[PDB]
C-alpha cells in the first residue's frame, strides 16, 4: 500500500532528523569548547605579558624574552583554536540549514499526499456509484 | 584547574547544544512586547 510506504518513509525521516539534531548539539558543544580554549589561552597570554613587564621592571631581559616567547606560543595556539572554531561555526550553520530544509520537505510531502489520498478515495467512490446506479432499474423493468 | 576547565568545556558544549536548536519566533514576540511598551508610554503621555 503506497499510504503505508510513505508513512514509513516519513517515520524513517524522523530518525534521520533526530540524528541531525544530535549532530547540531555535538557541533554546538565543539564550537563552545574551542571558544573556551582560545579565551583562556588569550588570558594566559596576558599573564605572560605581565610576567615580561615584571621582568623588564627588574632588568631581567632574559626572563622578559622567555615570557614573550610564551605569549607568542599562546596567541598562535589561540589562532589555531579560532581556525578550528571557524570550521565548527560553518558546520553548525550547515547542519542547522539542512535540518530546516529537511523538516520543511517532510511536512510538504506528507500534507500533499494526504489531500491526494482523500481526492483519490472520493474519485473511486463516485465511479463506484456510477457503476451501481448505471446498471440497476433497467434489468428490473425488463424482468417485470 | 584540570577538573574546572573540563567543566568549562562541558559548559561550552552545553551552550552550543542549547544555542544550535533554539532558533524561535520569540524574538518577534519581544519586538511585539516593545511595541506594547511603547503604547503604555503613549498612554502615560496622554495621562500627562
Amino acid at each position: 500500500d503506497p499510504e503505508k510506504v510513505l508513512e514509513q518513509a516519513v517515520i524513517d525521516m524522523q530518525e534521520d532528523l533526530v540524528q541531525l539534531r544530535q549532530a547540531v548539539a555535538r557541533t554546538i558543544a565543539e564550537e563552545k569548547r574551542t571558544e573556551q580554549r582560545l579565551n583562556q589561552d588569550t588570558q594566559e597570554a596576558k599573564k605572560w605579558e605581565d610576567r615580561a613587564k615584571l621582568a623588564l621592571t627588574n632588568g631581567e631581559e632574559n626572563l622578559a624574552r622567555e615570557a614573550l616567547a610564551r605569549k607568542k606560543s599562546l596567541t598562535d595556539t589561540a589562532a589555531a583554536y579560532q581556525t578550528q572554531l571557524a570550521q565548527q561555526r560553518t558546520m553548525s550553520e550547515n547542519l542547522r540549514r539542512n535540518l530546516a530544509a529537511l523538516e520543511a520537505k517532510i511536512s510538504e510531502a506528507k500534507t500533499k499526499k494526504n489531500m491526494l489520498q482523500a481526492r483519490a478515495k472520493a474519485a473511486k467512490a463516485n465511479a463506484e456509484l456510477q457503476q451501481t446506479l448505471g446498471g440497476l432499474g433497467t434489468s428490473s423493468a425488463t424482468s417485470a | 584547574f584540570e577538573r574546572m576547565e573540563n567543566k568549562v568545556l562541558d559548559m561550552e558544549a552545553t551552550s552550543q547544544a542549547a544555542g544550535e536548536l533554539a532558533g524561535f519566533g520569540i524574538e518577534n514576540q519581544f519586538a511585539q512586547l516593545e511595541a506594547s511598551s511603547g503604547v503604555e508610554d503613549e498612554l502615560a503621555a496622554l495621562k500627562a
